[PDB]
């Protein structure tokens, strides 16, 4: 009988909305995160169950701010509201109160805020999905971070989540140093994906992002040096297929 | 109880794989035209 | 039966939610405050572990709400992220409009009255947050106390909150004197939480520490929440290490 | 660092499509002027920090002494392997001195001369530096034994790392010796104990996550046990795995091993007598290619 | 309820003293450890039950069984509590990750 | 090509050495006209025909049942090729629950 | 099948014999499979039963089903008794 | 199965996926329609079946297919209900885009607020999910011709041909051996009446069925247009076809 509020605890405690929430998210796609001392690498796989689908339709990867992007595993369609929800909080919050992007840590607390809601109100439900969320601030360095539909956060060093969770995590485990290359960091990644799917694996459908150093070359304008370019960058599948090559 | 507790890989190593694999000329040869090496690769969370 | 809704009473005059809202507490990690007349020391344990969770560069339990208050965290930590929020800006919003700090028996008197709106009130959950309070305010000198998510809330000379409550406190009691010192109050929780855990590493990793203290300095009062790199100091000390 | 860089190189080349009396010439006049750096002249010989001058003396050290092959000024370099690290005594000279010694065996040479060095600079190691530097080579040295055919003085040194190493449980130290102990047991036919450590392997690695060379030869290890075991399937399995993993790792010794793999793959399907699968291996895709 | 049976006796998870006498036992049966070490593991690891103890022994002269010896030894009693891990570990494992 | 195959000749499934394949579940809205079906088969194999029912001479026990079931199994095998075609088997089954 | 095989192997180390094996692993890793072999080489009694057979028939016709089952095993001891399914008998907890 | 949660859209089951949330993947199928979408060079076609049992009905107002907007279609497979609600919604977001950003509205803009729409329908229990799948169809200012495939779940993925209804896989696998062969994401052909032509050619094929100039609608994305083809210019393309 406790199962089916939000507003009804167990006998033993907490709320199964939220619990079956976390079964949600774990159906969804192996998505990953490697922190390094030099960047922060953020990793997923794509899918359509349809090759006719094209793939930059899609977008598992996406920028939330210049200096920090997310990825999930979970529901599709809770994302895409719930980072809309968050790029436009950003704003709101942060972007009229520092007048540029918020810090990672910051940021990190306003999206799970907007789950901490979706619980707390009884006929809405949670959101479907965990982020993972990597940014890059002049403060705390280079991070990293889980917001679950729980409305709470975790702070990671490294940390998988989605299908093949339980694997890449003993793997992630065992290979993680305290001190890697955002280079290195790139290659334990492409690998700890490979054990999730084999011979359909290329750098097509495999998308795989970092926050790294400034780039000068996605700022845009030239000549103000005391701002810094994009922290965030994309990377194509050509070059996914260097470094899966170089393995 | 409850002494022994026997543990199954299911993801398998290629060393797995092709033993399941090798169990087909086993039971009965097989074509040149045959490889069961390519199969091998291809396969990533195939159980027997 | 009687869980249905929190707004309802049972044959008994007991309402179910509340009971069922308390032992969620002894689901979350060992959270302890020992009031001695020369400090107090919050103290808690973690409740989640593994050697890629960070937990060396964090605090994610102890929250200075103002600058001579603080809490320790046990509960769940999506209830507990609100309601310090609100607790930090009316403490906070007392400090804007008195333009001194607020009392440390008016601001736990606030939150749990937040606490029990929830369960008083609408078709929404009870908070299932308990907080270990310890302040400072001149009234009273150090204050300790702790206030239940049924929301109300009793002083104490210590106390214990969050998982295995009632062994904590009975260890505490034992080995508690009145005249005390704040040097002999962090070695007794130090020698609370090897028992009280299921962990027998017990080590930085898992702990996290502030004093608050107003014999830091003279006229001055001091809220330090440690860091990682002292928390492993004083386990060589005491000796678990 | 201009000057002992370029003379560096300038000797490699001499060997190379020169006389080789010109190459141990400029060998002698570097040995020289880098001991003198290595020792200090003004801090670190360029004042402050080591910077370029100091880190370009140690790294050169490895072409110094073993570029080289089987001539008597191999010989003659191995002994002063050992007195560097008095010499220095950095926090990198430990690497550098575990690069310089494994060297010296992967070239022809006798192997009676390098022990001899090993005993000395373990010494000079758990004397007074780190523990760290003295873990490795007496790992080394005690296959170095093994080669030599004394197996007595190899489970010597095995059995003190095995007890520090119940110490700590990290260390993956501790799977490159369990793997060494059943190669040991092995020609003593204990075969109890070859598997007695080859599960100990096994367990103290996180499966095969280790890295991939280390994989190869524990895979080559199981290889052997069930082959005397009288299971061939099995042998020829972890065998087809080793020598992938060789062959596809950049041989630099491996291209040895790789061999010595080929050949049990066949020598298991001799043994039931299935001589399809003897000649399914053997075409020119690497059998008679690499 | 409550007249019935009013009596009650706990028997509790046992001590490392307690465990200690248990090890002995089963060994006196056996083939005693060798360097009489049996006192020794009791402290590296608790169990959590009288017949977690019992576990120890039974997978350590397995051990024994493999190679065909006639003695255990101090190193099989070792690798023998590891093996009684493994359960408290497989029952318990997602409280440290993706809780609260 | 599951039944008619493999009995004129198990020879070439003997050959590749995987197991000539037997066991079809018929399954559709009643009155497809499976059973109509199940003759058309047999009939181009000239195959003997066993239609059994499973009701009114079968119940609970398997007391009376076994003796029904043995006699089937034994006249197919004289007559071969037969195709034993076992309707009611829906009457026999049962479940967890 | 080494208790069968050499008894006085476990007496001589004095070893109290295994019990008890689970095997485990997710579906179609082989495990009927396995256990399809343990019988032929045993060349002793063998007991097999399932969890879907394992049922009540009426209200407390389960337990009686048990106790028929491992009085059996007794009766033409040695015997090893095979459950196929225990995936739906063993269940944690209940709200029920 | 069942319990509370089928009767729910804002309570998970213990699978985690929302059972009603599917069932509107099943309530797509009730009007026994079937769309096919494929790409040109510089236009985009989609058909759509008509159906007009009774001769009550008259075929210019049975459509499925709509002007959302100058240069945006759309194709709805499911109710009528649904479909109604769905290109009101869009009508209203494209002329919207317009007043507060400028220019029209892309393929792609348009589909992503509908899919974030259709999300917020599921969110809240309030409103129930809409009941259609929207195919949408431009050829955009900047990305040129563009199909986007929103669920009424708020999924959203682009394609470079799709089709829809109960006979769809049929459809889809037509396109699979088609698109494969030639090594190309596009057809090739370079008017938009070659391409109109080979669409009919391949929904024929597929379903196996021939079809009248009463039993088609079709619309016709160009650069900057938008239109819907009246019977008697659909029979045009249709004599082309039937003697080459
Ligand atoms: N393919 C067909 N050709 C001709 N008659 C058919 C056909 N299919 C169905 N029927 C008719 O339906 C009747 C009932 O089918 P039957 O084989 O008894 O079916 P089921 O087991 O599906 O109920 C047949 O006897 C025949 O008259
Ligand atoms: N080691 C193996 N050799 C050959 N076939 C195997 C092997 N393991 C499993 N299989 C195949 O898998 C089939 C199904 O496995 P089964 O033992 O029924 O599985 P589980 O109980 O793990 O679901 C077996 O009938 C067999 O064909
Ligand atoms: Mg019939
Ligand atoms: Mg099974």
């Amino acid at each position: 009988r406790y199962s089916f509020s939000l507003t009804t605890f167990s006998p033993s405690g907490k709320l199964g909305q939220i619990d079956y929430a976390l079964t949600a998210v774990k159906q969804g796609v192996t998505s990953l995160g490697i922190k390094a001392t030099n960047g922060v690498v953020i990793a997923t796989e794509k899918k359509s169950s349809s090759p006719l689908a094209m793939s930059e339709t899609l977008s598992k990867v996406s920028l939330l701010t210049p200096d920090i992007g997310a990825v999930y595993s979970g529901m599709g369609p809770d994302y895409r509201v719930l980072v809309d929800k968050s790029r436009k909080v950003a704003h709101t919050s942060y972007k009229r109160i520092y007048g540029e992007y918020p810090p990672t840590k910051l940021l990190v607390s306003e999206v799970a805020k907007i789950m901490q809601e979706a619980t707390q109100s009884g006929g809405v439900r949670p959101f479907g999905v965990s982020l993972l969320i990597a940014g890059h601030d002049e403060f705390n360095g280079f991070s990293l971070y889980q917001v679950d539909p729980s409305g709470s956060y975790f702070p990671w060093k490294a940390t998988a989540i989605g299908k093949g969770s339980v694997a890449a995590k003993t793997f992630l485990e065992k290979r993680w140093n305290d001190e890697l290359e955002l280079e290195d960091a790139i290659h334990i990644a492409l690998l700890t994906l490979k054990e999730s799917v084999e011979g359909e694996f290329n750098g097509d459908t495999i998308e795989l992002a970092i926050i790294g150093d400034e780039n000068p070359d996605l700022l845009g304008y030239t000549g103000i040096p005391t701002d810094k370019g994009p922290r965030f960058r994309k990377l194509t599948s050509q070059e996914i297929n260097d470094r899966l090559e170089a393995l | 109880r409850l002494d022994r507790k026997i543990e199954f890989p299911s993801l398998r190593d290629r060393r797995e794989r092709r033993l399941i694999f090798g169990t087909i000329a086993s039971k009965m040869s097989l074509a040149p035209e045959a490889d069961l090496d390519s199969l091998i690769i291809r396969n990533d969370s195939l159980s027997g | 039966r009687y869980d249905s809704r929190t707004t309802i009473f049972s044959p008994e005059g007991r309402l179910y939610q509340v009971e069922y809202a308390l032992e969620s507490i002894s689901h979350a990690g060992t959270a302890i405050g020992i009031m001695a007349s020369d400090g107090i020391v919050l103290a808690a344990e973690r409740k989640v572990t593994s050697t890629l969770l960070e937990q060396d560069t964090s605090t994610e339990k102890l929250y200075k709400l103002n600058d001579k208050i603080a809490v320790a965290v046990a509960g769940l930590t999506a209830d507990a992220e609100i309601l310090i929020n609100t607790a930090r800006i009316h403490a906070q919003n007392y400090l804007k409009t008195y333009n001194e700090d607020i009392p440390v028996e008016i601001l736990v008197r606030r939150l749990s009255d937040i606490k029990q709106g929830y369960t008083q009130h609408g078709g929404l959950r009870p908070f299932g947050v308990s907080f270990i309070y310890a302040g400072y305010d001149d009234r009273y000198g150090y204050q300790l106390y702790t206030s239940n998510p049924s929301g109300n809330y009793t002083g104490w000379k210590a106390i214990s909150v969050g998982a295995n409550t009632s062994a904590a406190q009975t260890l505490l009691q034992m080995d508690y004197k009145d005249d005390m010192k704040v040097d002999d109050a962090i070695e007794l929780a130090l020698k609370t939480l090897s028992k009280t855990t299921d962990s027998s590493a017990l080590t930085y990793d898992r702990l996290e520490f502030a004093t608050i203290r107003k014999g830091a300095n003279d006229g001055e009062v001091y809220q330090k929440i440690f860091k990682p790199q002292e928390i492993k100091d004083i386990l060589v000390k005491t000796g678990i290490t | 660092m201009s000057l002992p860089g370029s003379k560096l190189e300038e000797a490699r080349r001499l060997v190379n499509e020169k006389q080789y009396n010109e190459a141990e010439q400029v060998y002698l006049s570097l040995l020289d002027k880098d001991s003198s750096q290595s020792s200090a002249a003004a801090g670190a010989s360029v004042d402050d920090k080591r910077r370029n001058e100091q880190e370009t003396s140690i790294l050169e050290l490895g072409q110094l002494y073993v570029t080289m092959g089987a001539k008597d000024k191999l010989r003659e370099f191995i002994p002063h392997s050992t007195e560097y690290m008095m010499q220095f005594a950095k926090s990198k000279t430990v690497k550098v001195l575990k690069t310089l010694i494994e060297k010296f065996e992967q070239v022809p040479d006798s192997l009676d001369d390098q022990i001899f060095v090993c005993e000395k600079s373990i010494e000079f190691a758990k004397r007074e530096k780190r523990v760290f530097l003295k873990h490795s080579l007496s790992i080394k040295l005690a296959t170095l034994h093994y080669q030599k055919k004394q197996y007595k003085d190899s489970l010597a040194l095995i059995n003190d790392l095995l007890r520090e190493f119940k110490k700590l449980d990290d260390k993956p130290s501790l799977v490159d010796v369990h793997l060494l102990e059943s190669k040991v047991y092995h020609k003593l036919r204990n075969l109890a104990k070859s598997k007695a450590s080859l599960t100990a392997a096994r367990t103290a690695a996180n499966s095969i996550y280790c890295p991939t060379q280390t994989v190869a030869e524990l895979d080559l290890m199981s290889g052997i046990l069930h082959c005397e075991d009288k299971d061939y399937k099995t042998a020829f399995s972890y065998f087809f795995e080793s020598f992938e993993s060789y062959h596809n790792l950049t041989t630099h010794n491996s291209y040895e091993k790789a061999c010595q793999v080929l050949k049990y793959m066949l020598l298991s399907k001799i043994m039931l007598n299935l001589i399809d699968d003897v000649k399914n291996i053997l075409n020119a895709k690497y059998t008679k290619e690499t | 309820r409550p007249g019935r049976i009013d009596r009650k006796i706990e028997f509790p998870p046992p001590s490392v003293a307690a465990r200690a006498e248990i090890l002995r036992i089963h060994s006196r049966k056996m083939n005693l450890t060798r360097g009489i070490n049996l006192r020794k593991v009791a402290e590296k690891m608790n169990g959590c039950s009288g017949a977690d103890v019992k576990g120890v022994c039974t997978e350590a002269g397995m051990y024994a069984l493999r190679e065909r010896r006639i003695h255990v030894t101090q190193e099989d009693f070792e690798l023998a509590v590891g093996k009684v891990m493994n359960k408290n570990q497989e029952t318990a494992i997602s409280v440290a990750k993706l809780f609260k | 090509e599951v039944i008619e195959l493999p009995l004129k000749n198990p020879e070439i499934f003997q050959r590749v050495g995987i197991k000539p394949p037997k066991g079809v579940l018929l399954y559709g809205p009643p009155g497809t006209g499976k059973t109509l079906l199940a003759k058309a088969v047999a009939a181009t194999i000239g195959a003997n025909f066993i239609f059994s029912p499973a009701s009114g001479i079968v119940d609970k026990y398997i007391g009376e049942s076994a003796r029904i079931i043995r006699e089937m199994f034994a006249y197919a095998k004289e007559h071969e090729p037969c195709i034993i075609f076992m309707d009611e088997v829906d009457a026999i089954g049962g479940r967890r629950f | 099948e080494l208790p069968l095989v050499q008894a006085d192997l476990y007496e001589q180390i004095g070893i109290d014999p295994p019990r008890g094996v689970l095997l485990y692993g997710p579906p179609g890793t082989g495990k009927t499979m396995l256990v399809k072999a343990v019988a032929n080489s045993t060349k002793a009694a063998f007991i097999r039963v399932n969890g879907s057979e394992f049922v009540h028939k009426y209200l407390g016709e389960g337990p009686r089903m048990v106790r028929d089952v491992f009085r059996l095993a007794r009766e033409n001891a040695p015997s090893i008794i095979f459950i196929d399914e225990v995936d739906s008998i063993a269940t944690k907890r209940f709200d029920a | 199965s069942a319990a509370g949660y089928d009767r729910h859209i804002t309570i998970f089951s213990p699978e985690g996926r929302l059972y009603q949330v599917e069932y509107a993947f099943k309530a797509t199928n009730q009007t026994n329609i079937n769309s096919l979408a494929v790409r040109g060079k510089d236009c985009t076609v989609v058909i759509s079946q008509k159906k007009v049992p009774d001769k009550l009905l008259d075929p210019t107002t049975v459509s499925y297919i709509f002007c959302i907007s100058r240069t945006i279609g759309m194709v709805v497979n499911g109710p009528i209900p649904d479909a109604r609600n769905a290109a009101l919604r869009a009508k209203a977001e494209a002329a919207e885009f317009r007043y507060k950003y400028g220019y029209d509205m892309p393929c792609d803009v348009l589909a992503k607020r509908m899919a974030n729409l259709s999300q917020i329908y599921t969110q809240r229990a309030y409103m129930r999910p809409l009941g259609v799948i929207l195919t949408f169809v431009s050829v955009d200012e900047e990305l040129g011709p563009s199909i986007y495939k929103t669920d009424p779940a708020g999924y959203y993925v682009g394609y470079k041909a799709t089709a829809t209804g109960p006979k769809q896989q049929e459809i889809t696998t037509n396109l699979e051996n088609h698109f494969k062969k030639s090594k190309i994401d596009h057809i090739n052909e370079e008017s938009w009446e070659k391409v109109v032509e080979f669409a009919i050619t391949h929904m024929i094929d597929a379903l196996g069925t021939e079809f009248s100039k009463n039993d088609l609608e079709v619309g016709v994305a160009t650069k900057d247009k938008f239109f819907t083809l009246s019977a008697e210019n659909i029979e045009e393309r249709l004599v082309a076809i039937a003697e080459q």
